């Protein structure tokens, strides 16, 4: 017979502590509990020494009068091109913060070229993509970029040096560049049959590499060690081998809606940002299931980005908080990737219930560029 | 002591003899679900 | 029987207590098959690369019983 | 040093070079104004075509080099007339240091290289005589050391490289835990003060680094005061010129507030004996402290 | 012109079949993403349970809670209805931009939930909040 768990003693209530007609009722309640109430008998990640961490924002770029949809940094690391719903493309000097290129020429996204000698930017406006080479660079760079190219149709102003406009049936949402700079991946969620298009600049042609697509495509990117194309659909993440035109792997995110994806430089790890306030770490050699799930954000998570060199990655959500994680990856089979929280950057505004829309990492050092809905760019150092 | 409890004096409160790095430590909740036992930290 | 396409999955299942034994099968096409006898399924990983083969074999836990062809 | 006066400019004062009389202030608007001791601009450089980066006068009231975002440094001889433009850098020249004794002047660029431009010896539109390379990241700034043949170069790679212009190679590259943005060489103390991105000024001995914190943001420029060799002023991104002391490593000796402020960020700092400490930045106003 | 912003209708196709919705805004012309006469609607996914003179305020409030939904629906899948439901809180909050922006979709869903709370508590559109038995 387990004990009836004797009631707690007096709680220091008395004639005058600085902290009875009902007595029969409590006693009756105690007697009731004696036969009616059931009786039941009852590591260290050490972030200090591994501090590739940054800290609070130091440089604030202002001049956007609307939400900044997407921003990117050139390979040289000194040019930061940003764009938003205003249609104004602004190129910023990272060290000084000047807005040297004020020419505007909605901007869904814009991406730099991988080739340093060919600074060409693919900028998406509605269903049209412009290949812009600003005259801020030396002249020989413009000629060097021209010979790169000089379904979707190709067509050949305050310094509007436009090269090849690409018109697509649907409004492109995501842009990605191949490592060699010859392939451009453009994705639109609205369409289906032709949701994603691959553009070969050297051949000057566009095609749909997919005969039949399942699920709406949210984003796309290129593998960093191989030509594989990572297609982030609404619920799945599918790996496609393009040279043999087939499907390699399918990642079961366990997510109602996938927002964005980022790829480790080693190519064996994928991080999935979700509208379900979840960051999904996938180890391609571990499982099609997520290796880790993280649900720290209070609102829908918008963007996830891995630093190309340093073992840090970040997640930007609509709550205005940017979550910075340290992810260490070893080539060993025993060594599972080490994911640890490092910082939670705050003090970012939310407009129309929209927060951190896009986050980008400096190619060299631990500098994070965050775009808000108020038109502000934060450079967390 | 009588002076404390003389007739009409003050009464001390009657006591019942029955009555008897931090940021990272608090925020380390990796994917654990049921293993998350912050219920104890929220009550105790 | 189950086929595993992920090496770290093979290690994780090997780490699991239900693992009983392991077989290494060397085929004539220089492709190795790492087979793991569990309570319910024979988990097989087809490794076509030689260098990944023996690093996996030394990656296997020492307590597990690994057996030649 | 009490503040003397402030002179307005069209844009942010990217580069400041203070001499006994001449005071060159190159701004982001593409104009470099040679302000006098009182503040009268003797002449303004025109036709640059790009945002000026840094100014460095080889001699007072004489030829003064001014780098621009177009990877070209124009040498205006003093009104200032552009005698020749030294170009050839892959990226924009981040900063340029002038040498009076030697025609070769070092110039750190964003292309991770330091080019030694020459007044006449340059390969003329004039390729640098010695385009030294080796820095992993962009070369943020270059300052000549005590010896005219050597110059310290700080960059984003967190490695301060003592490049010898005679040899064209970095003799020693001191690595630090934070990326350095500005380098100033104090010959009297035989030290090189580096404005690391961690808001700390590291005084490294060329022959080892003493760190001094206190700046609210990243340090943008450094210059040792001629009056006191132990004292060195440092204009940071917090629009403040923190003048620290080598002996007093526990913070800056005196933090001078900029005369004009706007989230302003001071960018250029110079320390002339006659003109005092000249500071400038995003406030578009060159202030002087005597 | 029987389908206007503020008209009650019924959904006959999809997961939310047999549910009563209010036309938030009509795109009778069509759209590139939806090449048909679609209209965005807000409906009641889980109808509130019936209440009685008895039961405490806790139970009455627990049974009075309403779960909404927002959905773009084809005209051919909507069944128009004579009753009309209008409130200024639900005018113009929804658009295509809201559907693309998932946080705005959730925010609009919560706003529709709250608006249905005051409406149900105030006792308006009792028919709209009564489930249809088919």
């Amino acid at each position: 017979a387990p004990a009836p768990k004797l009631p707690p003693p007096s709680h220091e209530e008395s004639y005058n502590p600085p902290e009875y007609s009902n007595l029969i009722k409590e006693k009756f309640e105690r007697c009731l509990d004696l036969y009616l109430a059931p009786r039941v008998r009852r590591k260290l990640p050490t972030p200090s020494e591994l501090r590739p961490f940054p800290t609070r924002c130091t440089n604030v770029f202002i001049g956007h009068k609307g939400r900044v949809r997407c921003l990117s940094v050139h390979v040289s690391g000194n040019w930061l091109a940003s764009g938003g719903d205003d249609g104004v493309l602004r190129i910023w000097e990272v060290m000084t913060g000047r807005c040297v290129w004020k020419c505007s020429l909605i901007i869904q996204s814009l991406a730099w070229g991988p080739l340093s000698d060919s600074p060409v930017l693919a900028v998406a406006v509605d269903e049209t993509v412009y290949f812009i080479t600003p005259p801020i660079f030396s002249d020989e760079q413009i000629e060097a970029s021209k010979e790169l190219f000089t379904s979707a149709i190709w067509r050949r102003l305050h310094g509007g040096i436009v090269h090849a406009t690409v018109s697509t049936p649907s409004s492109i949402k995501s842009l990605s560049w191949h490592r060699r700079g010859d392939y451009l991946a453009t994705s639109s969620p609205t369409s289906s049959s032709q949701a994603v298009l691959i553009h070969q600049l050297s051949r000057g042609a566009s095609q749909s590499p997919f005969s039949k697509s399942k699920g709406s495509v949210q984003a796309v990117t290129f593998h960093p060690t191989m030509p594989y194309l990572l297609v982030a659909t609404q619920r799945y993440v599918r790996i496609y081998n393009l040279v043999k035109q087939e499907l390699v792997k399918t990642l079961l995110t366990g997510v109602k809606w996938v927002s964005s994806l980022s790829v480790h430089s080693s190519g064996d790890h994928v991080i999935i940002g979700s509208y379900d306030k979840r960051l999904c770490w996938f180890d391609l050699d571990f499982s099609s299931k997520p290796y880790k799930n993280l649900r720290y954000h209070s609102r829908a998570l918008r963007d996830v980005s891995y630093h190309p060199s340093l073992p840090l990655f970040c997640s930007g959500s609509d709550d205005g908080d940017v979550q910075v994680f340290h992810g260490r990856v070893y080539s060993d089979l025993l060594a599972n990737p080490l994911i640890v929280p490092l910082k939670i950057l705050r003090n970012h505004k939310v407009v129309d219930n929209v927060g951190v829309l896009s986050t980008c990492w400096h190619p060299k050092e631990a500098w994070l560029f965050s775009a808000g809905a108020g038109g502000e760019i934060r450079m967390w150092t | 002591r009588t002076d404390l409890y003389a007739c009409g004096a003050t009464l001390p409160p009657h006591l019942s003899p029955f009555v008897k790095e931090e940021k990272e430590a608090k925020e380390l909740s990796k994917m654990m679900m049921s293993n998350k036992q912050r219920k104890l930290y929220s009550k105790l | 029987p189950r086929q595993i396409s992920d090496i770290k999955q093979f290690l994780e299942i090997a780490r699991r207590k239900d693992a009983t034994s392991a077989r290494i099968k060397k085929n004539t096409n220089k492709d190795v098959k790492f087979k793991l006898r569990c309570s319910k399924y024979l988990y097989t990983l087809v490794v076509a690369d030689a260098k990944k083969a023996e690093k996996l074999r030394q990656s296997l836990p020492p307590d597990l019983t690994v057996t030649e062809v | 040093p009490a503040y003397l006066a402030s002179f307005s400019h069209d844009d942010w004062i990217s580069g400041i070079q203070l001499t006994s009389d001449t005071i060159l202030t190159s701004s982001y608007d593409g104009i470099a104004r040679v302000w006098d001791k009182s503040g009268e601009i003797k002449f303004q450089s025109t036709g640059c075509g790009s945002s000026l980066k840094s100014a460095s006068w080889h001699i007072p009231n004489q030829s003064f080099l001014t780098a621009s975002l177009d990877q070209k440094i124009f040498h205006w001889v003093i009104s200032g007339i552009l005698q020749t433009l030294f170009v050839g850098h892959k990226d924009i020249v981040e900063r340029v240091r002038s040498l009076e004794s030697s025609s070769v002047f070092i110039s750190a660029s964003a292309d991770n290289t330091v080019g030694i431009w020459d007044f006449e010896r340059s390969p003329e539109a004039r390729s640098p005589l010695i385009l030294c390379e080796g820095h992993t990241g962009p070369v943020m700034d270059i300052v000549f050391s005590d010896d005219p043949s050597v110059a310290y170069s700080v960059g984003q790679d967190h490695t301060i490289k003592t490049w010898d212009l005679i040899t064209g190679q970095n003799v020693d590259s001191k690595i630090t835990k934070a990326p350095l943005l500005c380098v100033e060489k104090l010959t009297d103390l035989h030290l090189v003060i580096c404005g690391s991105s961690a808001r700390h000024i590291v005084v490294h001995d060329p022959r080892v680094s003493h760190t001094l914190s206190g700046h609210k943001n990243l340090v943008s420029g450094l210059s040792a005061s001629p009056e006191n060799p132990y004292m060195f002023a440092s204009v940071s991104h917090d629009n403040t010129c923190r003048v620290w002391d080598v002996r007093a490593t526990s913070g800056s000796i005196y933090t001078i507030s900029r005369a004009e402020k706007t989230w302003d960020k001071l960018f250029a700092v110079d320390w002339n004996k006659s003109i005092g400490i000249v500071t400038g930045g995003t406030d578009k106003q060159l202030q002087i402290n005597q | 012109k029987i389908l206007k912003p503020g008209k009650v209708a019924l959904i006959t196709r999809g997961r939310f079949a047999g549910k009563k919705v209010v036309i938030l805004q009509a795109i009778d012309q069509g759209s590139k993403s939806h090449p048909f006469g679609h209209a965005v609607v807000a409906g009641v996914e889980r109808y509130p349970l019936k209440v009685t003179k008895s039961m405490g305020a806790k139970r009455i409030a627990r049974r009075s809670r309403v779960k909404p939904f927002i959905k773009v629906v084809n005209y051919n899948h909507l069944m128009p209805t004579r009753y009309a439901l209008e409130l200024d809180n639900l005018k113009g909050l929804i658009t295509a931009d809201t559907f693309k922006e998932p946080t705005q979709r959730s925010a609009a869903r919560k706003t529709v939930k709250k608006t249905f709370e005051e409406k149900y508590q105030s006792g308006k559109s009792a028919w709209f909040f009564t489930p249809l038995r088919f």
